[PDB]
């Protein structure tokens, strides 16, 4: 029984579920819906040298 | 085209009496933004060029005597007299600027009747 | 067995449902992934990203470059409005198609502040000021510089660094707003005017062009995912 | 500070009024690692005699100019050992330093939008048809977008607007990509990474990316100036190397 | 004061579009002026403005074409363009002035057109 | 919490500088500002969260990408099966959601939704069995059937569904099934090494062809069936993001397009939705 016990997106103003895999391939799991990670630096700032805001641009 | 017509084409009033001429629009000009309404009255006699009487249709143009009193708002306009002359047989327009293209009133005669 | 009970909702398809379901391709050897550069992980990072908004989007400068181009001019310019456009990120015809509406179209609701950029592409010998306001909703549309100093308000001196930021802060009475803007949820005006004017040497041009990019700030989101009233088709593409 | 220097093999490159230098989407390029590699012999790395700086043909900057794209490495064929080992191999990887270069004057003004877009699927003048590879890119020299429609059969439909992928213009700064305003600037230098879905790929029937040049702010002078201003591409191929090694592609 | 003097008779014969000219006591910045054509048999309408101090110019839809204006800043002197002149382009022809963002302060005498031949 | 989105600290008054809201765009970067660097402000706990924007919530909402219709009787053999070769270019508004990314990596989830009905004409059935359909899926290379009786329907290694009428639609799970690292939804590129044939992304579209049929032969009426794919991508990895389409899509197989207007005309510059009456704003 290797039942996982995550947590539930609840208002950030009893919050657990649990979860089984009936299946032999990973292809057959549920989504991946919790997984929030970001990194906009790549887009915003692809410069080679740092940018500070107070500084002048040049 | 915005048309401000009159009503009626005339009254051919008496002197010595009140006249109440109107101006009907088609869309309303007064602008909510600083509260004035686009309309001027203009004097036309058979001969000599028209001379502007009221301007903002409740304010009148200076050299223009007392006789002449603007009203009304909205979509809806009126110019009152209280004592009319017999030199002021004319045509008077209602002239709007509130946009294009400018279009002046149907106009209104004055007949002979006392 | 063991005794079940059916509920409501069995035998349906929903399409925005999470349940698992049988591999088609048992034990498949999925191809290794490699290190491909600039992934993506949220769409909020796309809409953090200038863009360039088409201000001048009159009826002849849709189909030309010209919908880009914010032109001053050097004369006595002190009673001219260089451009004024409702703050509606997701419809309004000035911002619905930028890299920041195209996002918000596809969300029914969205918050925060927004970034807007702009650039003076003018020769290196003009020099200008220029006030930019933002005039939060309750009133008229500012007609003069005069009643759009009130609002929030950048004075902004044309130098040696080209761009200058307007940030549009989130003023609502509500947490969100809707992308399809009502009078209830409106989110004021934005506005440009002179505040010295343009002024050039003997030999530069007289008149010059500003540039505008809008973006989203790091604290901007959207919610309610929806379909974007953007794309349709009469029949099955072949 | 608006002073830069880019050193690649036997070349060199100085600018004076720089604005800075943009990285891919913020990785610089490197070798294939043993990890992703799929092609099993040893590959070349004639790291000096072909990652260096070559300079495409010049082009002029109009007053109703329009814009112009590139399509890379195709631009690169005939250019140095970088084409013969193209030719000779058949398969390619390398990332490439960007260097456009336009300087004007203090008394003229425009604003030139300089994109790098991977995989620019471009669309055919008459919708029904296909393109033709001349019709995409012919050699170093440049293709010009239009102010209007073309109505060719096979040609790329170059209306400026739309870019030729069929999307907004003013949109296409989600790429890597630099202004030159020459209020501000004279250069722009982008440094791209080798983007794909394959670890190698052949380098004559696909273009990883197109360089577009694209003015928002018209050029603008007055009679007393220098009327001709040529807008100078630079591209150095970086960290290059090449497996499948066999007789000459095109003879 | 800031009478508009006017131009003279122009009759002629059609096909034969007359400039008709006015004149100004005002500064010619920041302020506009517009002709009106003028015929008891029409009543009054409106054919467009020239805006000096913000160099621009629109026209009324039915003279559309039909009509152009253009001034000179060191000429202190207006006039119109015309355009297939008819013989029903009979009237007295006006000149006003704005000196508000709107209204017209003052009015030409008003220079008459008869087309005959 | 995960993934809350940035707090306003709160400011106050200063004269100083350093002013960050100057910036130059020429560098290619997008300025980080926040209006408390240009106004006074109040510190504000946001709780906002941007869970709903990601690319996992953003594509994994089943969407249609083929309609097919098949009758179950005869005449014209072709008539009574179905078949399609994979696409995701047919239905604009999951191509449009695909073309946001270059490059796409992911699972998917296939549902099925089978619907039929009775045909017009004479000799009508009135009274038949349910109706069980067939959905086989052939990869490249296989055999394909010429009739909806043919030997090609034993799939003794192509995956099939025997679906019945009155349950719920049909369903599965398919891993990342591509040759190469991701799905290239682009492709700037020929299929000949010599720059002809084939240009664009059709070329590297090989994932095979899925055909339907009638299991049941009936043979007292006709009745015609419509089977509707609905694809639902799990597990999703996106690179390289473009900007979205603005021309409507013409073909299947190109990105061809007509020029359109970059967005919607407005009556002025200074346009905020008003009469705007003449004067010092509108001539
Ligand atoms: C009854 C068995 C049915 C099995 C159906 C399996 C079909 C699997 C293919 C679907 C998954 C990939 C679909 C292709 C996606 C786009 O075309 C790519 N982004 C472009 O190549």
């Amino acid at each position: 029984m290797g039942a996982q016990v995550s947590t539930q997106k609840t208002g950030a103003h009893t919050i657990h579920y649990t979860n089984i895999n009936y299946y032999k391939d990973a292809a057959s799991n549920s989504a991946n819906r919790q997984d929030f990670t970001q990194d906009p630096s790549k887009f915003t700032e692809p410069m080679k040298d740092v940018m500070i805001k107070s500084l002048p641009a040049l | 085209y915005i048309e401000a017509s009159q009503s009626p084409s005339s009254l051919a009033v008496s002197v010595g009496e009140k006249v109440t001429m109107s101006c009907k629009s088609s869309q309303s000009l007064l602008y909510s933004s600083n509260q004035k309404n686009y309309l001027a009255w203009f004097q036309q006699k058979p001969g000599q060029s028209p001379k502007l009487l009221i301007y903002w249709a409740s304010t009148r143009e200076s050299g223009v005597p007392d006789r002449f009193t603007g009203s009304g708002s909205g979509t809806d306009f009126t110019l009152t007299i209280s004592s009319v002359k017999a030199e002021d047989l004319a045509v008077y327009y209602c002239q709007q600027y509130y946009s294009y293209p400018y279009t002046f009133g149907g106009g209104t005669k004055l007949k002979i009747k006392r | 067995g063991l005794p079940t009970m059916l509920t409501p909702g069995s035998n349906q398809f929903l399409t925005s449902d999470d349940f698992q379901s049988p591999s088609a391709m048992p034990q498949f050897d999925v191809t290794p992934e490699m290190k491909i550069p600039g992934e993506v992980h949220n769409l909020m990072e796309i809409a953090e990203v200038d863009s360039v908004v088409p201000v001048n989007n009159t009826k002849e400068n849709i189909n030309s470059m010209e919908a880009y181009r914010i032109p001053v001019t050097g004369g006595d310019q002190l009673h001219t409005q260089v451009f004024g456009f409702q703050m509606q990120p997701g419809l309004n015809s000035v911002f619905k198609r930028t890299l920041l509406g195209e996002i918000l179209n596809y969300y029914a609701h969205w918050s925060g502040s927004v970034k807007l950029t702009f650039v003076f592409c003018g020769s290196a010998m003009a020099t200008g000021k220029f006030l930019l306001a933002y005039s939060p909703p309750g009133a008229s549309p500012p007609q003069n510089r005069k009643q759009a100093m009130l609002g929030t308000h950048v004075i902004w001196d044309v130098g040696l660094q080209s761009s200058c930021v307007l940030c549009i802060p989130w003023i609502s009475q509500t947490h969100y707003r809707l992308v399809q803007q009502d009078e209830y949820t409106s989110a004021g005006y934005v506005t440009c005017w002179y505040q010295t004017g343009l002024i050039v040497p003997p030999g530069a041009p007289p008149s010059c062009t500003i540039l505008c990019f809008a973006s989203a700030c790091n604290d901007f989101s959207v919610r309610m995912l929806r379909d974007t009233p953007f794309i349709e088709q009469t029949q099955l593409l072949q | 500070d608006r002073v830069r220097s880019i050193t690649l093999g036997n070349s060199t490159i100085t600018t004076q009024e720089c604005a800075n230098v943009v990285v891919g989407y913020g990785v610089w390029p490197s070798y294939l690692q043993d990890n992703e590699a799929t092609a099993e012999d040893q590959p070349t790395q004639p790291d000096v005699a072909t990652c260096r700086f070559y300079t495409l043909d010049s082009i002029q900057w109009q007053k109703e100019s329009d814009g112009w794209w590139w399509k890379f490495p195709e631009a690169l064929k005939n250019m140095g050992l970088f084409g013969q080992n193209m030719e000779y191999h058949y398969l390619g990887r390398s990332g490439y330093t960007i260097h456009v270069q336009c300087n004007a004057s203090k008394f003229h003004q425009g604003c030139l939008l300089v994109v790098c877009v991977p995989e620019a699927e471009m669309g055919c003048s008459d919708v029904e048809r296909e393109v033709v590879a001349a019709s995409l890119s012919s050699e170093d020299t440049a293709k010009s977008f239009s102010r209007t429609e073309s109505n060719g059969q096979h040609t790329v439909q170059t209306v400026v607007y739309n870019a030729g992928m069929g999307v907004g213009v003013g949109n296409l700064t989600i790429f890597p990509h630099q202004w030159i305003n020459l209020r501000t600037n004279n250069s722009a230098t982008i440094v791209m990474p080798y983007i794909n879905s394959v670890p190698m790929d052949n380098m004559f029937r696909h273009y990883n990316f197109t360089l577009m040049i694209i003015p928002f702010a018209k050029l603008e002078y007055t009679e007393q100036a220098s009327n001709y201003v040529p807008i100078t591409v630079t591209v150095a191929p970086m960290c290059a190397e090449y497996n499948g090694l066999r007789l000459a592609s095109h003879q | 004061e800031v009478q508009l003097q006017q131009s003279g008779p122009e009759l002629a014969r059609p096909w034969a579009s007359v400039k008709i000219s006015c004149q100004a006591f005002y500064t010619f910045s920041n302020y506009g002026m517009q002709w009106v054509k003028q015929s008891p048999g029409q009543g009054l309408e409106w054919i467009g403005p020239f805006y000096p101090g913000n160099a621009d110019t629109s026209y009324n839809q039915k003279f559309k074409g039909k009509a152009t204006l253009t001034a000179d800043k060191s000429s202190s002197t207006a006039y119109m363009q015309f355009s297939s002149l008819t013989s029903e382009d009979s009237a007295v022809y006006y000149c006003a002035r704005v000196v508000a963002t709107t209204d017209f302060d003052y009015w030409g005498q008003g220079t008459t057109v008869t087309v005959s031949s | 919490a995960v993934a809350r989105v940035a707090d306003t600290m709160p400011t106050g008054p200063r004269n100083t500088e350093s002013v960050p809201a100057l910036t130059a765009v020429e560098t290619g970067h997008t300025s980080q500002v926040v209006p408390g660097d240009t106004m006074q402000t109040r510190h504000v706990k946001n709780y906002h969260s941007r869970t709903e924007s990601s690319i996992e919530n953003f594509l994994c909402r089943a969407a249609c990408v083929y309609i097919a219709t098949y009758k179950s009787a005869g005449g014209t053999p072709t008539e009574r099966y179905a078949s399609w070769r994979i696409n995701t270019r047919q239905m604009v508004q999951l191509r449009r959601k695909f073309e946001l990314f270059t490059y796409l990596r992911f699972d998917m989830e296939i549902t099925f939704v089978i619907t039929s009905t009775q045909d017009p004409g004479t000799q009508l059935a009135q009274d038949m069995p349910v109706l069980t359909h067939q959905i086989m899926y052939i990869p490249p290379g296989g055999p394909v059937p010429n009739s909806a009786t043919d030997f090609a329907w034993q799939s003794s290694t192509n995956p099939s569904i025997f679906w019945t009428e009155g349950c719920a639609p049909a369903r599965m799970s398919v891993p990342f099934i591509s040759i190469g690292n991701a799905y290239s939804n682009f492709y700037d590129g020929w299929s000949h090494f010599t720059q002809e044939g084939v240009y664009g992304f059709n070329s590297l579209n090989n994932m095979g062809h899925i055909y339907v049929r009638h299991v049941n032969e009936q043979s007292l009426g006709v009745s015609t069936s419509t089977l509707r794919v609905y694809f639902k991508p799990k597990h999703v990895r996106a690179w390289v993001p473009r900007p979205p389409r603005l021309s409507p899509y013409v073909k299947s197989s190109n990105v061809n397009f007509k020029p359109t207007a970059v967005t919607t005309e407005r009556k002025d510059i200074n346009d905020v939705g008003t009469l705007r009456p003449v004067g010092y704003t509108n001539h």
